[PDB]
RNA sequence: UGGAUUAACGAGAUUCCCACUGUCCCUAUCUA
């Protein structure tokens, strides 16, 4: 899970395993993440760590902006790039995995996130929905 | 399904939508910007050099030289002709909307496709002036 | 010595031995007990599986996401012609 | 409950069937089944393959411009679900459908 | 593993030589080792040896040595196997303390300090054979051992130490050489660290390099005109970052720091 | 709560209508509950308490001597 | 920390202490070994106990210093109040107490373990793990009384107060038996004595109210009788220390 | 502090701007708020305020609300009938219009 | 009528709520109290309707409307579609947009005379907005931060902008507007005002946790309160610039 | 060395045997289970027309996907639609028991009101739902003329 | 203090970066 996200979060694909690269996508300056755990895990043997679209994972700027390495942020995921499933049954998918970065009570670094942003991540989370301009 | 057409047109491995390049074709002041594309450092050409019917950076000036006369980029010349393939197309196509649809090929038809033409021309004359 | 990391048993022994069943028919092993006040009712009924198709049903699950939203999912056919009595059989209950 | 048009294809796609590709322009692009989804990726131009409507209404196949085409434009004015209203569509619809 | 060997040696050594290097003592001393050194076993003087001399000029190789044999011998030598100035100032030094224990029948003594400071090159030059591994990789020997010479002064050398302190540094440990330039993922983003270390005059007169500013242009540059550059266009910044951490290191571009000056 | 609160609510309100009657017969019962734990409590928690009565013993009778 | 330490685990008396570490080690380590081993074996079952005997009692000391509000170098305020509270000086040879304590028992496993690895026999592994284990325990044992002491000073400091040095604020004081707490109560929602006699209150009491849709907080105190500075109590000197640190009407 | 004044002054200066044209702008307050009375938490003569219904009926995780029976229609009767939304294809809505 | 709530267990109320000066659309998530507190005080006089967009519970920032009318935006399904048709009575010229942004909330903030707009919206749009709504529009952007729907409230009396608007910008956009602008801040310093708050002619609803300091601002330039006319906005200067 | 898809160390030294618990190799598959808790969606009556019509699809359609069901005939009797999956393959006889007990799971109370039941064909990607769909959209072929 | 610090070549030894991938998450399927 994670603190902030509002309400039950269904399951969705898990399309980011940890070593994915997935871009930044808001306006902070960071220029892509990449993850290094995703919070609200579960625990089996040799099970990498997924993560999926709303989820809330630890990344680290593996290039970006001079001044925000070496340090390691929660991330929020917002689009997927792997065919999830959505309710009123069709399955649909975006064109890359892209995360913005939130300080861990859920709230944006950045101020504007470029890009559509998945409904489900949007409905979750009320500070993507506040930041966001194109909901899927 | 094999290994070709997989490793290739991969999610990763993505051209961008000519309806996009279409767009970014009719406008002039568009041209004029992805023209000129203040110098940045990971594109391959360094920002310069760049086609804009495709969307490739080529390398350096002679790289773009000899790729503006070739089959490939020939090829995309001309299958950026017509009109580009809306989503409109495929629904009035079947019986959907075709009034939405007249609109836009009559609007390409008539008003816009002139300036796309006419600026495509303009922009080969701007290419051989720098080239 | 002892196990370095643990992972939960493979396989469920509940259900064991894995061997094959009696009959294709299988059996009822258990009924809805009984009450002797209620109107004479079945508690059974056979029929046959034929195929699975989709559905989309809108959804009164209160205080659930999908409230007051469609929502698609699967559903079984179960052939079920109307089935026909033809014996009785009474059963006393012994001390075995 | 909004069958939509394959955008390759052009056929129904009914609650279920089917991918949709969401482009970074926010386009979302139904389609009705994998070969149509696999021409789409591999970038083909649905108006020179001959097996579907694009390249049919408009090569010169069956007719497109159609007093009977025009009544299923996407409304974006709801109006107030009025009963003999929808009983007048029901038959309505059913009428065009043999006429065209 | 490391402090076990460098206790052997300081125990089986009867003298002991902390070798420094020149470019900057004030930092590979950090000592805490003298501390104990002192205490538990006195009878032993801790020779200090201001190795890689030639890479600080004989002014500084003056300045920091007179301001700190106020303490112990600290001879001041640059190690070479055919031209190594500093040699006659303690090849006999070390000798006449082997004297002074006449009622011993040997001497045994033994090399300390951190890694990639030049403990088996001094072994090679006051032998004259590569009897250890010369190596610019940090950490090259991992095992004492002993060494014949003069049939009376046996020789001794152990692997690198770093007092584990969690303060003060990570930089200045990527600038000292203990750790190897292949093992760190971020190479590019201690670039800036050494363009903030060393000035621009020795960075414009090495490569050249291009008029340039911005440790990124910089390493661009570098790139771009080396030859680095990947599968379109963006060039090799890991390799060339290593590039330039091997020449800090091994000494391909020339650096120092000032201590207090002539009075 | 500041200072003592517990001890202002107790002069205030007071405790459970029954705290009395309850550590009265907790104590009364203390007396059987001894004798339990010493003939259960097996293995080196009846150790523990064997030792622990013994150091009991012994401290009251250095007290009354 | 600041403002109301009420983050600070627990002092066992030094009787409890043992039991607890000296328990832990005998249950959360295996406790079968026989004779016939190798002897690395051997060596490594009594070399685990010391070692988890020592982090065992580290751990507990450490949670206590790490805990403790830090008297010096606070703010002035809290510094002087738990002063005449609590006693600077007994506080701070107590909490120096236990750190010394803490590295004594680091040594002994330290050395001990060293040791063990030489050990030749069960016997003489067992020897030297009764032998650490009881210089522990006789280490911990001498903390009879600023263990007794941190108890009650925890204890208390708990429940004492919090009111923030620079927030405004409106102090309250004059003679017993006048009416400070009556004003109080009659002011702001708390619970102060109002009963006809003279020390109403034996320490400051708080309580906050609006104004401007601001926060301010009064603060009763106890009280001052003639006391020519020379005589006073540590109830006197905790209005003294209010009146002098804090700044508003 | 004479960093901080002129940080706060956005907040203190506040304009009251000229109103730049000729036309006329006002807040439309509706006659249907001035008749309402406001709401009492104490009275028995409150309104009926429909958290009521859901715990009377009832349970705050229960209560199956009847998302239709508050909209304004020619006659209620049909206000609980069903929109066909589909027919032997192209969906309804698509052919749904006046006229 | 400052009065202060909470969706679910949010303080964005604006999120989940759309108010204007002739109806309200909330979300149905989880039960009738978040509902009930809003026919508390709007009890009967103005249309409430409980609602979905596209399949979620954030409305207040997928929509955007006045009381002339109101602006859904694509995904909205046909029959939610219907719904609020049949909610709302037939002054309010409920409408689809065609738009490559879905957020509308978030890129109009806008009331019954003049919208502010991202930059990048549409021409089709721009007078679409002048069809529909009933305003003019100028597309604008508040200090730098795009996505004027979140960052800058606004009603018929006064404006409420996210506290980093600078002086001259905030000139600008009140000379834009011709009504009185705040530098506000809500729910314990949350930049984002448009998004935690919803108010109108009448009425404002804000977080819980929206401190009585920043109530008062709002209620004083938002003129709720009976009765506030942004004078008491310089009376409250013994207090905000102590604040701070 | 000698297989993969398998099992290592299939026993400890002690004891000198494989316990009934290592899960060796063997018969997979027709067991019989017993899945409880399946809603009923649908009691479709067999001499109806339109039973694969709601209160919203109201085209006359019958449950038979076009082409039938595979493997399988079609539907002309009384059937039951159950929500999920149930054990074995379609030809098989299944039984269906009455719940044991009262279910205390709102899912148990709820009502179901379906909204169109999907008929397109199993055999294959189908996406008509009725030949008459089919014919339309297609339009005439070479064979009627 | 009369014997000392290196291109090319390499089935030589070690470490690393790019491309790439069923090595792995986590397995699935086909052919002889
Ligand atoms: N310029 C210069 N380089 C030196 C000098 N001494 C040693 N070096 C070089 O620096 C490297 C240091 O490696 P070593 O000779 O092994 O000395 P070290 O510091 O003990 O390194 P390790 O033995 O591996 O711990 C050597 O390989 C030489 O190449 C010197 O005096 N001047
Ligand atoms: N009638 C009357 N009596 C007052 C008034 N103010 C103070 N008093 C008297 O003062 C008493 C209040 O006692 P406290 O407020 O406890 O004074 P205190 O004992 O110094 O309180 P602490 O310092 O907290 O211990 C009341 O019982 C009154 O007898 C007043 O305004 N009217
Ligand atoms: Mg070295
Ligand atoms: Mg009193
Ligand atoms: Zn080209
Ligand atoms: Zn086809």
């Amino acid at each position: 899970s994670g603190n902030g996200a509002q309400g039950t979060k269904f399951r969705i694909s898990l399309g980011l395993p940890v070593g994915a690269i997935m871009n930044c996508a808001d306006n902070s300056g960071a220029r892509n993440l990449y993850i290094i755990a995703v919070k609200g895990s579960g625990s089996r043997l040799n099970r990498l760590p997924a993560a999926s679209l709303g989820d809330m994972v630890m990344a680290t700027v593996k290039k970006g902006k001079p001044e925000l390495r070496k340090k390691v942020m929660p991330a929020i995921v917002v689009r997927q790039a792997k065919s999830w499933r959505r309710r009123d049954g069709v399955f649909l998918y975006f064109e890359d995995n892209a995360g913005v970065i939130a300080n861990p009570k859920g709230e944006m670094k950045g101020s504007a996130i470029t890009g559509p942003v998945g409904k489900e991540c949007a409905d979750l989370w009320p500070r993507v929905a506040s930041n966001s301009g194109v909901v899927v | 399904m094999g290994r070709y057409s997989v490793k290739r047109y991969k999610t990763k491995r993505r051209t961008r939508d000519l309806d996009l390049i279409y767009n970014d074709l009719s406008t002039k002041e568009s041209v004029q910007k992805l023209l000129n594309q203040p110098l940045d450092e990971t594109k391959p050409g360094l920002g310069q050099h760049y086609c804009i019917h495709c969307a490739k950076y080529m390398e350096t000036a002679i790289a773009l030289k000899t790729h503006l006369k070739g089959k490939v980029h020939k090829r995309r010349v001309k299958e950026l002709r017509g009109v580009p393939y809306t989503q409109e197309v495929s629904d009035a196509a079947a019986g959907y909307n075709l009034n939405k649809f007249l609109n836009r090929v009559q609007e390409i038809t008539q008003s816009v496709g002139p300036e796309k033409e006419s600026n495509e021309a303009l922009l080969k004359e701007h290419l051989d002036s720098t080239l | 010595s002892h196990r370095k990391y643990e992972a939960p048993r493979h396989g469920h022994l509940g259900f064991l031995p894995r061997k094959r069943a009696a009959s294709i028919r299988a059996r009822v092993k258990a009924f809805p007990k009984d009450d002797r006040s209620k109107p004479v009712a079945l508690t059974s009924f056979l029929g046959y599986k034929a195929g699975m198709t989709t559905i989309v049903r809108d959804l009164d699950r209160p205080g659930s996401k999908f409230h007051k939203r469609e929502v698609v999912e699967a559903v079984t056919v179960v052939d079920t012609p109307p089935v026909v009595v033809v014996g009785v059989v009474g059963y006393v209950e012994t001390p075995r | 409950m909004r069958i939509y048009q394959c955008h390759f294809c052009s056929s129904p796609c009914y609650p279920g069937h089917g991918i949709m590709f969401v482009r970074n322009d926010a386009k979302e692009f139904r389609f009705c089944r994998s070969k149509c989804h696999k021409a789409f990726k591999q970038r083909r131009n649905p108006r020179k393959l001959k097996w579907t409507k694009a390249f049919r209404k408009a090569a010169g196949k069956e007719l497109a411009v159609d007093s009977t085409l025009t009544f299923a434009q996407r409304r974006n004015v709801p109006v107030r679900y009025n009963r003999e209203l929808v009983a007048t569509t029901l038959k309505a619809m059913a009428r065009i459908e043999e006429i065209r | 593993r490391i402090w076990n060997e460098l206790y052997k040696v300081i125990d089986s050594s009867d003298v002991v030589i902390h070798v420094l290097d020149a470019r900057d003592p004030l930092g590979t001393r950090c000592k805490s080792v003298e501390e104990y050194m002192k205490k538990e076993t006195p009878h032993k003087h801790l020779i200090y040896v201001l190795n890689k001399c030639d890479l600080v000029p004989t002014w500084v190789a003056a300045a920091w040595v007179k301001h700190l044999s106020k303490e112990r011998p600290t001879l001041a030598f640059h190690a070479s196997i055919t031209n190594s100035f500093g040699k006659g100032s303690l090849i006999q030094l070390l000798r006449q303390f082997s004297q002074l224990h006449t009622d011993r029948k040997q001497i045994s003594v033994g090399f300390i300090g951190y890694p990639n400071t030049g403990k088996s090159s001094i072994i090679n030059t006051l032998r004259k054979k590569k009897v250890c591994q010369v190596a610019p990789i940090p950490g090259e020997t991992k095992v004492w051992q002993y060494i014949t010479l003069m049939k009376r002064i046996f020789l001794i050398d152990c692997p690198g130490i770093v007092p584990p302190s969690s303060k003060d540094s990570e930089e200045d440990i990527l600038f000292r050489g203990v750790v190897r330039v292949e093992h760190v993922t971020h190479p590019e983003q201690y670039i800036p660290g050494v363009l903030k270390r060393c000035q621009v005059k020795h960075l414009e007169r090495t490569y050249e390099i291009s008029g340039w500013k911005d440790a990124t242009e910089f390493i661009e540059i570098l790139a771009r005109k080396q030859g680095r550059l990947l599968k379109g266009g963006e060039p090799d910044e890991s390799g060339v970052s290593k590039q330039i951490l091997n020449d800090f290191n091994r000494g391909k571009i020339p650096w120092f720091v000032l201590p207090p000056e002539k009075e | 709560p500041q200072n003592d609160y517990i001890e202002r609510h107790i002069k205030q309100h007071g405790k459970r209508l029954d705290h009395e009657e309850r550590k009265r017969k907790r104590e009364a019962r203390e007396s059987h509950k001894i004798s339990e734990r010493a003939q259960k409590l097996t293995g080196w928690k009846g150790k523990q308490f064997a030792k622990k009565r013994y150091a009991e013993k012994v401290s009251m009778r250095k007290k009354i001597k | 920390m600041q403002l109301s330490w009420k983050d600070i685990p627990t002092v066992a008396p030094a009787n409890d202490l043992l039991d607890i570490v000296l328990n832990r080690t005998q249950r959360k380590t295996p406790t079968v070994i026989r004779p016939g081993f190798k002897i690395t074996r051997i060596r490594a079952f009594y070399m685990r106990k010391v070692k988890y005997t020592g982090e065992g009692f580290v751990e507990k000391f450490e949670d206590i210093l790490k805990g403790f509000p830090n008297i010096n170098d606070v703010h002035p305020f809290h510094r002087d109040l738990m002063d005449t509270l609590y006693e600077k000086n007994h506080y701070k040879i107590s909490l120096a107490a236990i750190s010394r304590a803490k590295s004594l028992v680091e040594q002994v496993a330290r050395d001990y373990v060293r040791l063990l690895k030489f050990g030749q026999s069960l016997f003489q592994c067992k020897q030297l793990k009764r032998a650490a284990l009881g210089r522990m325990a006789t280490i911990v044992k001498k903390l009879r009384d600023p263990l007794a002491y941190l108890e009650q000073v925890r204890q208390h400091i708990g429940r004492l107060p919090s009111i923030d040095p620079n927030t405004r604020t409106l102090l309250i004081c004059g003679y017993p038996n006048v009416g400070k707490s009556s004003f109080l109560r009659c002011i702001t929602k708390s619970d102060v004595d109002v009963q006809p006699y003279a020390f109403t209150t034996k320490s400051l009491y708080v309580g906050h109210f609006d104004y401007k849709y601001l926060r301010f907080q009064a603060i009763d105190t106890p009280g001052i009788l003639d006391r020519p500075t020379e005589e006073m109590n540590n109830i006197e000197m905790q209005s003294i220390y209010a009146i002098a640190h804090l700044r508003s009407c | 502090s004479q960093s901080r004044i002129n940080n706060v002054l956005n907040k203190i200066h506040v304009a009251q701007p000229q109103a730049r044209d000729d036309v006329k702008r006002t807040p439309f307050i509706p006659e249907s708020v001035k008749n309402l009375k406001k709401y009492d938490p104490e009275d028995p003569n409150r309104r009926k305020l429909a958290r009521d219904i859901e715990a009377e009926n009832g349970g705050a995780g229960v209560f199956n609300v009847n998302l239709k029976d508050k909209y304004l229609l020619e006659d209620d009767e049909w206000k609980n009938d069903i929109m066909p939304e589909i027919l032997d294809g192209k969906n309804v809505y698509d052919f749904l219009d006046p006229e | 009528m400052a009065t202060r709530t909470q969706f679910e267990n949010s303080n964005e109320i604006g999120v989940f709520s759309k108010l204007t000066n002739t109806y309200c659309l909330v979300a149905v998530g989880g039960s009738e109290n978040f509902y009930s507190a809003f026919e508390a005080e709007l009890g009967d006089a103005i249309p409430i309707v409980h609602t979905t967009i596209a399949g979620t519970r954030i409305i207040g920032r997928m929509t955007a409307g006045n009381r002339r009318g109101l602006l859904v935006p694509t995904q909205t399904t046909d029959q939610e579609l219907q719904h609020l048709r049949n909610s709302l009575p037939d002054s309010v010229k409920i409408q689809r947009v065609e738009e490559r942004l879905s957020a509308l909330g978030n890129v109009i903030c806008c009331n019954d005379y003049v919208a502010l707009v991202h930059p990048d919206i549409d021409r089709e749009t721009e007078e679409l907005i002048s069809d529909v709504l009933g305003v003019e529009v100028f597309r604008q952007t508040i200090s730098g931060n795009i996505l004027v729907g979140s960052y800058c409230s606004l009603s018929n009396q006064g404006g409420l902008v996210h506290p980093q608007t600078s002086v001259q910008d905030q000139e600008e956009l009140s000379s834009l507007l011709q009504v009185p602008l705040v530098a506000g801040t809500v729910n314990r310093g949350s930049s984002v005002v448009g998004a935690g708050m919803v108010v109108n002619d009448y009425l404002a609803v804000t977080g819980l946790d929206t401190t009585a300091p920043e109530l008062s601002v709002i209620e004083s330039i938002f003129r709720l309160q009976d009765a506030q006319p942004e004078s008491i906005s310089g009376n409250l200067r013994d207090t905000l610039i102590e604040t701070y | 060395h000698r297989g993969l898809r398998k099992v290592a160390c299939i026993g400890a030294w002690h004891p000198a045997h494989v316990m009934w618990s290592v899960a060796r190799a063997g018969q997979r598959g027709y067991h019989s289970r017993t899945s409880i808790n399946h809603k009923i969606y649908r009691v479709g009556k067999g001499d109806d027309e339109a039973n694969g019509a709601t209160s919203f699809d109201r085209t006359k359609k019958t449950i038979t996907p076009m082409g039938g069901f595979v493997h399988y005939g079609e539907i002309k009797n009384d059937f039951i639609m159950v929500k999920g999956c149930i054990p074995g393959n379609r030809k098989r006889i299944v039984t269906l028991r009455k719940s044991l007990y009262t279910n205390t799971s709102r899912k148990a109370l709820e009502e179901v009101s379906l909204k169109w039941i999907d008929t397109a064909s199993k055999f294959g990607k189908g996406r008509f739902q009725t030949p008459a769909e089919k014919h339309a959209f297609m339009g005439t072929l070479k064979k009627d003329l």
